[PDB]
């Protein structure tokens, strides 16, 4: 069908946005990591070159200059360590901790129990999650007048699965989706997620992605 | 003298490693491979002191390599660049008997495999939940 | 009536949700290259310059050999980190624009620009002659003008790119000010060369008008 041929262009040009925040992106990573290791690494390169001019001429100066290359080096990779853990995000097992803590500090009974943990989830999808976890809690402590809030993560067949249930009442209108249900939506059904609500008994909140 | 056999897919590394230990007056580089499974083909048939392995490798993991050498009487170090997480709980229910850092100073690689050797657990603080 | 502004605003709110999503896909994929690349090569150049240490005596041709390696290791290790952005597209200019900035604000004069109206797709030369010019503009605002404001506009018009730098000082070049071997002149011939142009207007503070061919 000519219909196959519209999704072509569709992904295209989705493809074609896509590159234009991606290009972005790289210029601003780029122009920050050459400015915390751009000289460290232009040093170690001048002083090993050094280094070698003396091995003959000066071996004490070779070995001094030798230290600080290894030195300089150390702590480079150091920093790297530390960039790299940055750049990718909060952790399913982290964000799980946090909501620990905001539901006991708000007076919240808090009931989990680990079934059927995600044994492999991508780091996108896991930093997804995370937020969207975060933000039904924040919810459940801002809103609900809770006493408990259950909260089960399961990878059951292709998807991780997270409910987040309260026994407060819920407070939105009829089409409460405007701010935090709407943007946990959007944001888990661009990952071909989905985000689906019951406010009946409290509040109940299930959010899937694949994995 | 300490026989040791190497599991690093990089192979500039590899080599750096090779060198950097046979500079050693009690130690001996017995053999050295690429992956997994040319750890645990050489260990189980040569059966050196100790295994100095990498975790991502490919084929099997030294990860893999050192679960399928948890019984066997070698002493397992894993060297890694960077603490990915559960790497370090899978490392010790392996029975691995050093988790370390591969740029930490060659002093302290000889020292662990010594150490490792004494029937000591030479994991790296940097590599455990930190800070 | 306005109501509309508020629901283009609902539109744009989304749209960028959904560009840190994509940002941080991509911050993702970086840190995984970084991983190999600058981790894998770091701990090569620590381990060989440990190993390069210890044959100083031993083996002082080795020691060498090593370094020489340490070296080439480090000096690509900084070249995958420029290859991270595998473009270039419009890059000097953009560099440019933080020097003018600190620039003014150092010297205590008002920057007024729209970073995101900025061109790329312009040659590297003609970029970097943009960049010459663009800097000479501002040096002769600080030095000379006494202005209290500096407006730059970059314009990509049909096949010129545009460089309007004004400022709120008062002139101060004589009935000619394009003297031989400054920056005026310098500009104009080195645009002219370009086959670029550079006009001047002196009224109402001062304002350079610099275009070249895209190419
Ligand atoms: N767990 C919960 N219990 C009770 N009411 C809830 C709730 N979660 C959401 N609500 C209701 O739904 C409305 C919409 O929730 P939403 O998270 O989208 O916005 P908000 O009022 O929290 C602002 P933001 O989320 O951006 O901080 C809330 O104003 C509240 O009335
Ligand atoms: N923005 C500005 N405001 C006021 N006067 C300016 C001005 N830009 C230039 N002028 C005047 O015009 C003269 C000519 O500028 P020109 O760039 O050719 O040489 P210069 O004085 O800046 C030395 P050089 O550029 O080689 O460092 C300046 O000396 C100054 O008197
Ligand atoms: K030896
Ligand atoms: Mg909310
Ligand atoms: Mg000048």
């Amino acid at each position: 069908k000519e219909r196959e041929r519209l999704e072509e262009k569709l992904e295209d040009a989705n493809e074609r946005i896509a590159e234009l925040v991606k290009l972005e992106e790289r210029q601003r990573i780029a122009r920050d990591l050459e400015d915390t290791l751009g000289q460290k690494l232009s040093l170690i390169g001048l002083k090993s070159d050094l280094a070698r001019k003396l091995i003959y001429k000066d071996p004490e100066q070779a070995a001094r200059e030798l230290k600080s290359v290894q030195q300089t080096a150390r702590t480079s990779l150091n920093e790297v360590r530390k960039i790299v853990s940055s750049m990718k995000g909060i952790r399913l097992k982290d964000e799980l901790i946090n909501i620990k803590q905001i539901l006991e500090a708000a007076d919240i009974m808090f009931i989990y129990e680990e079934e059927k943990w995600p044994e492999n989830i991508s780091l996108l999808n896991e930093n997804i999650l995370s937020m969207c976890l975060k933000e039904a809690v924040t919810n459940v402590v801002k809103h609900s007048q809770a006493k408990t809030c259950r909260v089960d993560i399961q990878q059951l067949w292709k998807e991780v699965v997270i409910t987040v249930s309260d026994d407060g009442t819920f407070k939105g209108e009829e089409n409460s989706f405007s701010h935090g249900l709407l943007g946990m939506r959007e944001r888990l059904e661009f990952a071909n997620g989905s985000l689906h609500i019951d406010t009946e008994n409290g509040t109940k909140l299930t959010m899937a992605i694949p994995n | 003298m300490i026989s040791i056999f190497i599991a690093e897919d990089q192979q500039m590394l590899l080599g750096a490693l090779g060198s950097l230990l046979n500079l050693e007056d009690d130690m001996e580089v017995v053999g050295k491979g690429t992956t997994g499974q040319d750890a645990v083909d050489f260990v189980k048939k040569r059966q050196p002191d100790v295994c100095i392995m990498d975790i991502e490798m490919p084929g099997k993991t030294g990860l893999e390599a050192a679960e399928e050498l948890k019984d066997t009487g070698c002493k397992i170090i894993i060297l890694t660049t960077f603490a990915r997480p559960g790497y370090f709980q899978r490392a010790i229910k392996a029975g691995v008997k050093g988790y370390l850092l591969k740029d930490s100073p060659s002093e302290e690689l000889a020292n662990a495999i010594r150490s490792v050797m004494n029937g000591k657990r030479i994991y790296a603080p940097e590599l455990m939940e930190d800070l």
